[PDB]
């Protein structure tokens, strides 16, 4: 039991964080290049309809 | 199941499936009506204990339920348990049962809640008599099936746990809280803790970490190694016992805090020690990184035995295994001191012998050079740099060095760092000091300082038993008092000691890193140094290194570039030790400045190490928290901000690459992925912040020894060729280097791919470039791990080195710093007394199968290899000793360890 | 109703009026003055909102905060 | 009348739901961190204060209070 614990431990832990990181960091990719990415995101937009 | 009175004695328990007789009707009258009838009852309890036994076969819960149903109630109805005082309190083993038919076999909320607590006080009652824990053994041991028990005798065990528990979360405690109503010590629990304790140990593996952890106490682990000790060799072998033990550290060792964790592992240490392995006892005293363990395990063999015996040989390979070389420190003197033989003993404790068995392993696997080719500007001093990284560890590439033509082509810092680069190729041998010498007394200063620099590097395997220290050339230099030579000395001299704190060495750097009010640049190597020496060990967090770093920026704040390496200096100074970190962080932001507050958010990342979980939140906050207050608005300065963004990148990563190695061990991959994102973040919050993440990335995979190597560097590179600093590419070959060409094949391609394909500036080009060379050692000569390897939750001290260079842009002045690269491991074979420097066999093992262990206590099944080879990184760590069949034994337990084989052949 | 009306027209009719209305009657004097103002900041804000409604909310604005609020 | 204006609640908002779904992932380390630290509170001070550690807060008592301010 107590052995089946210690790699329990770290699984939850880990990944769960990781999860709950990921779903702030969507909004927070856009942040640091909204004008390489949005300049990019225009351009393909206006050609393709 | 349906009644079939009295006709039989079979049919005697079918009749008692519907309606007991002899435990219903009759005993309830008897109680409530005559007391002559006391008497009577205490007869009948033996009978009552057998229907019981007979019809726990029977599974369904209508027929235990209605049955023992008015008996329930009785409790308090009729009897009141003090209608004859010792009476019902006997009687309380049949229908305590009772309760729990109720509580487990059917579900009805409202009355599963309620008894869970009558439960707990009758528990404890029954206990003082001690037949309580019999009532729990007949069904832990059982003696019929049905589904009711395996659930059912764990409810019995949970009240305790439930209370025990409570008494820390809640201060009130005791039986004050109606949550169990049972108290939490006292002489009528504790004496039921015990024995439960027992039982459980022998069929189980429960409720015994349940009451320690719970109990919070190192007390109730020194109980356990009492009924363990016992337990050692009759019971069940030797390795069974082990394995119960050294979890006893590693399921609860990401939970306890600093004071707890190190109590806790204590008392495993002892266990072991009392045990008939040693073998086991110096692997937990390594871990505590006390000086007081350590030499306890060594003393244990050499001071009983007179005579030479295998004893003294034993003790001089223990201690040598950890090439931090703090063991290897203390153990010298006492060989001294007791002279059997000096000559083999102290040379077999010195990193000295390890340089032998490496001309060995040599043989095998040859030279194959690879070096550029390339000649003139940048060029020169890439290739130059390129022929010492690929000649790491010891090798002979003589010729070409003695080949004057391209040493005196280098120009400038190039100089210094050429110099360097020599010395890594007589990287942990004795010879080399030849080459260093005649450069070093002639010409431009340049050429003598890099000197230095590489006499550092070879100096590390020969610093013991006093043959050739780096003390011995190092200290006329420091005396000098030009600031290159000395400043050169002293790198150097941390770098070939590691971890080692002798007196001589430790004692010239005492008065020194204290002058920081004349402005140098590179002065950085005053802390840099002393910092680097420190870890290994426990810390006595010097106040040297703490008054220069206040003084430094009192003085100045133009040199953003000598602040930024001090302030890691520190971080850095402090690992091996947790406890008194969390002292030192008050200690520097008593005094605040926003340019002090870089330096807190790096050492808060030590303090909290191996507990980082308020850590890791705290290290994230601190990243959303400039963009938050843009944020506020939208609805001197220069130096000071840098400074604070830069560092809190860096202790984000350190934090969470600490924890993950000493930790569990399932969460390595996670750990890696947790940095893919925190720059993810950074991919659209800081423009600026996202070149230092990059950098870090690197560092946090070698650090944390992430399992998966193939896809994520690999992935990673390509999004990073486009972006600025291709200093990122180095830090991502430290990881990849792993066993070679298995990992480290597609970074060739694949770093030769951005690298061949773009020129556009040879700056760029240079940094590229040295990373190539680095990933591969030509036929797996030697492997680098941050890890100890001896453990593999541990962590180095050679590798710091490596760890301190991505926090800064890159930078000629930084490529000198990057030649040193130390962080060897040996590759095993079977000693004998006349140092036989073959192995005969293993198993090595990819991935262990055992859920009995994380770390993976190698199987016994393999796939065997023959004589001779490195010990195999990832996909490939566990390895297991293939002896046995030609009937050899190993003294040395080996799991895949760092550590040499020995056996005894009888 | 005629401020959320489905057609537009009557929109921009209805804010003009309510702040010819409740010109200059303060909010603790008729507690929906308040309310019926921060409307009209919030098409103005939207930029999803029909040009119709746009033009509508800032000339219903001005009304509210018209001639120095002394008039 | 006024003025209105705050957009960094929405900053604020993202930052506030991050650290509460954190706890619950957080929680299996979290009960070990409450046992050593209640303890070390109890036989020194709160903080620097002597109170607000009686009880859940310091009263039990009611706090409501009604017909309070201008009518």
């Amino acid at each position: 039991t107590r052995c089946k614990l210690k790699l329990l431990r770290m699984e939850r832990i880990k990944d769960h964080l990781l999860l709950e990181e990921e779903f702030v960091s969507n909004s927070e990719i856009l942040k640091p290049f909204e004008k390489k990415q949005e300049e990019e995101k225009k351009q393909l937009e206006e050609i393709r309809g | 199941m349906v009644d079939e009175s009295d006709k039989k004695q079979q049919t005697i328990d079918e009749q008692s499936q519907i309606s007991p007789e002899k435990q219903t009707p009759n005993k309830k009258d008897k109680k409530k009506e005559e007391e002559e009838q006391l008497s009577e009852e205490d007869a009948k309890l033996k009978t009552d204990l057998e229907l019981l036994v007979e019809r726990l076969k029977e599974d369904d819960s209508s027929l235990y339920e209605a049955s023992l149903n008015a008996l329930k109630e009785s409790i308090k109805n009729s009897t009141s348990s003090m209608t004859a005082v010792p009476k019902p309190l006997k009687f309380l083993r049949p229908t305590y049962p009772d309760l729990c038919s109720i509580y487990d076999k059917w579900t009805d909320p409202n009355l599963k809640s309620s008894l869970a607590d009558v439960l707990s006080i009758l528990a404890m009652t029954y206990s003082e008599n001690g037949k309580h824990d019999s009532l729990r053994y007949r069904l832990l041991s059982d003696v019929s099936d049905f589904e009711g028990w395996g659930h059912e005798y764990i409810r019995h065990l949970a009240l305790e746990i439930g209370e025990v528990y409570n008494d820390q979360v809640e201060k009130d405690a005791e039986d004050e809280t109606s949550s169990d109503g049972s108290k939490s010590d006292g002489s009528a629990a504790t004496s039921g803790f015990e024995f439960s304790k027992e039982d459980t140990l022998r069929l189980c593996l429960d409720i015994v970490p349940y009451f320690l952890k719970h109990n919070g106490e190192e007390d109730a682990v020194d109980l356990l190694l009492e009924i363990e000790s016992i337990d050692k060799l009759p019971q069940f072998v030797d390795e069974n016992t082990f394995q119960r033990v050294c979890q006893y550290m590693v399921a609860c060792v990401p939970l306890l805090p600093p004071p707890e964790d190190v109590a806790f592992l204590k008392t495993a240490y002892s266990i072991y020690l009392s045990q008939n392995e040693l073998t086991d006892a110096i692997a937990l005293a390594v871990r505590l990184g006390e000086e007081d363990m350590i030499r306890s395990v060594f003393d244990a063999t050499s001071d009983p035995v007179m005579h030479k015996q295998l004893a003294y040989i034993l003790a001089a390979q223990k201690t040598s295994f950890e090439y931090e070389g703090v063991q290897d420190i203390i153990g010298n003197g006492k060989l001294s001191e007791h002279f059997l033989y000096l000559a083999k003993e102290l040379n077999l404790t010195g990193p000295k012998v390890p340089e032998d068995i490496y001309k060995s392993h040599l043989d095998n696997s040859k030279s194959v050079f690879s070096s550029a080719g390339l000649d003139s500007a940048q060029q020169n001093l890439a290739s130059s740099f390129v022929n010492g990284f690929l000649n790491l560890g010891y090798c002979n590439d003589k010729l070409i060095v003695d080949n004057d033509n391209w040493v005196y082509k280098t120009k400038g810092d190039g100089m210094t760092s050429a110099v360097a680069s020599i010395g890594s190729i007589y990287q942990w041998n004795l010879d080399g000091l030849q080459q260093l010498d005649k450069y070093l007394y002639v010409d431009e200063p340049e050429v003598k300082a890099g000197a230095l620099l590489g006499i550092g590097i070879s100096a590390s395997g020969v610093h013991d038993g006093e043959v050739e220290p780096a003390l011995l050339l190092l200290q006329d230099y420091v005396t000098n008092p030009d600031t290159k030579i000395s400043s050169a000395a002293i790198l150097g001299l941390g770098i070939a000691f590691a971890g080692s704190k002798n007196d001589e060495v430790l004692g010239l750097l005492l008065p020194i890193a204290a002058s920081t009010d004349l402005p140098i640049e590179t002065a950085a190597m005053a802390s840099l140094a002393l910092a680097h020496v420190f870890v290994g060990t426990c810390n006595g967090d010097i106040t040297t290194s703490i008054m220069d770093n206040f003084l430094e920026r009192t003085a100045i704040e133009l040199k953003t570039d000598w602040v930024r390496f001090l302030a890691l200096a520190l971080g850095i100074l402090y690992m091996g030790q947790g406890e008194q970190v969390d002292d030192v962080l008050e200690t520097i932001s008593a005094i605040e400045h926003p340019m002090t507050s870089a330096i807190e958010v790096l050492v808060g990342s030590c303090a909290y190490t191996g507990t980082g979980d308020v850590l890791l939140i705290q290290d994230l906050l601190h990243r959303l928290t400039p963009k938050n207050v843009k944020g506020e608005e939208d609805a001197e300065i220069k130096s000071e901000e840098k400074k604070g963004k830069s560092s809190d990148k860096d202790a984000t990563t350190d934090g969470k690459n600490d924890d993950e190695e000493e930790e569990k061990e399932a969460g390595i991959v996670d750990e890696l992925a947790y940095a893919v994102l925190g720059i993810a973040l950074i991919a659209l919050g800081e423009d600026i912040g996202k070149e230092m993440s990059l950098r870090h990335f690197g560092h946090l995979m070698h650090y944390g020894n992430e399992h998966i190597r193939r896809m994520v560097p690999l992935a990673m590179g390509i999004v990073s060729v486009s972006d600025p600093q291709m200093k990122v590419f180095d830090t991502l070959t430290r990881f990849s280097h792993d066993a070679d060409l298995e990992v480290s094949m597609n970074s060739i391609f694949a770093m030769g791919l951005c690298g061949a394909g773009t020129n556009n500036a040879r700056l760029a080009q240079l940094l590229r470039q040295l990373a190539s060379y680095y990933s591969r050692e030509q036929d797996a000569l030697f492997i680098t791990r941050l890890a100890q390897g001896l453990l593999h939750l541990g962590k180095g001290t050679m590798t710091m080195d490596v760890f301190n260079d991505a926090h800064v842009l890159n930078k000629v002045t930084l490529a000198s710093i990057l030649t040193t690269a130390v962080g060897l491991v040996s590759p095993s074979f079977m000693l004998k007394h006349h140092q036989l420097f073959y192995m005969l066999n293993a198993g090595i093992r990819p991935k262990f199968i055992l859920a009995l262990n994380d770390e993976g206590e190698p199987i016994k099944v393999n796939v065997r290899v023959g004589q001779a080879v490195e010990t195999v990184g990832q996909a490939g760590r566990p390895k297991k000793i293939t002896g046995w069949i030609t009937q050899s034994t190993p003294v040395l337990l080996n799991h895949g360890e760092r550590a040499e084989l020995e056996t005894d052949e009888y | 109703p005629l401020t959320k009306d489905p057609v537009d027209f009557v929109r921009q009719a209805a804010m003009i009026a309510l702040s010819m209305i409740l010109i200059q009657q303060t909010e603790k004097l008729n507690p929906q003055v308040a309310d019926i103002n921060k409307n009209f900041l919030s098409v103005i804000t939207n930029k999803h909102q029909e040009g119709l409604a746009k033009f509508g909310a800032c000339v219903a604005q001005g009304i509210m905060n018209a001639g120095g609020r002394n008039v | 009348p006024r003025m209105y204006e705050e957009a960094s609640g929405k900053e604020v908002e993202k930052v506030a739901t991050a650290v509460l779904s954190t706890t619950a992932r957080a929680k299996a380390r979290a009960k070990k961190t409450k046992k050593e630290k209640g303890p070390n509170e109890e036989e020194k001070k709160k903080e620097h204060e002597e109170k607000e550690k009686e009880r859940e807060t310091n009263k039990k008592g009611i706090k409501e209070t009604k017909e309070n301010d201008e009518e």
